[PDB]
């Protein structure tokens, strides 16, 4: 049911199977292991801030 | 923007600016290694273009910087089959050589239209450009940044004399003092999903800038999600 928390899917959640679900993910980006958090598939995928680590932190 | 704060660099890693016969007259977000995606209104046939990535601060040089000519220009086939509505108004531009990916430069995801339209009803997103800080006043040399409210329809349609479609939205502040401005065009509107951010809007028209009870306007990108992909795809 990807009626709500959008079924527990960090991108895109799609209903299957009944009352199921299937999570799925935008280009450069796979389902985890978990079958529901996106995880990066190539070094830049779109969408993230990946500068960070300013230059003050534990890191 | 007015009202906006400066960016950190690298923070927006997929905005970029236009330079023409006027210089960074519009911004557009990158959609891959070869697209950008702006608004129709920036390249209605008028000069060649170049497009720079990894820009932060226009005078400076941050050595992130891509430049890149622009060999091809894709206005929505529907922009201008009406006379000065906007309606439409969303662009694609074709590089000659493929930016190279890297902190500073990477693309803006772009759902499908479903959940395009359910991102931008998250009902906050974020502006960002290079245009006026302040209505009638100077440009910004570093690139400027602003969260603006989704704004019911309804409210949108009494703010203004001019027609709002089913192809754009308004966003801004019921008392206004920030919005983006004159020079951000084609640059985006984005919703941040859990640390990934979505161009859910492109910065498109507006009546001056900021004012009390008037909204920015934006193409509503879910419509045209179809559009980009089609003709964006890299072979
Ligand atoms: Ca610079």
């Amino acid at each position: 049911t990807c009626n709500i928390k959008n079924g527990r899917c960090e991108q895109f959640c799609k209903n299957s199977a009944d009352n199921k679900v299937v999570c799925s993910c935008t280009e450069g980006y796979r389902l985890a292991e978990n079958q529901k958090s996106c995880e990066p598939a190539v070094p830049f995928p779109c969408g993230r801030v990946s500068v960070s680590q300013t230059s003050k932190l534990t890191r | 923007v007015v009202g906006g704060e400066d960016a950190k660099p690298g923070q927006f890693p997929w905005q970029v600016v236009l330079n023409g016969k006027v210089d960074a007259f519009c911004g557009g977000s990158i959609v891959n290694e070869k697209w950008i995606v702006t608004a129709a209104h920036c390249v209605e046939t008028g000069v060649k273009i170049t497009v720079v990535a990894g820009e932060h601060n226009i005078e400076e040089t941050e050595h992130t910087e891509q430049k890149r000519n622009v060999i091809r220009i894709i206005p929505h086939h529907n922009f201008n089959a009406a006379i000065n509505t906007y309606n439409h108004d969303i662009a694609l531009l074709e590089l000659d050589e493929p930016l190279v990916l890297n902190s500073y430069v990477t693309p803006i995801c772009i759902a499908d239209k479903e959940y395009t339209n359910i991102f931008l009803k998250f009902g906050s997103g974020y502006v960002s450009g290079w245009g006026r800080v302040f209505h009638k006043g100077r440009s910004a040399l570093v690139l400027q940044y602003l969260r603006v409210p989704l704004v019911d329809r309804a409210t949108c349609l009494r703010s203004t004399k001019f027609t709002i479609t089913n192809n754009m939205f308004c966003a801004g502040f019921h008392e206004g003092g920030r919005d983006s401005c004159q020079g951000d065009s084609g640059g985006p509107h984005v919703t941040e999903v859990e640390g990934t951010s979505f161009l859910t809007g492109i910065i498109s028209w507006g009546e001056e800038c900021a004012m009390k009870g008037k909204y920015g306007i934006y193409t509503k990108v879910s419509r045209y999600v179809n559009w980009i992909k089609e003709k964006t795809k890299l072979t």
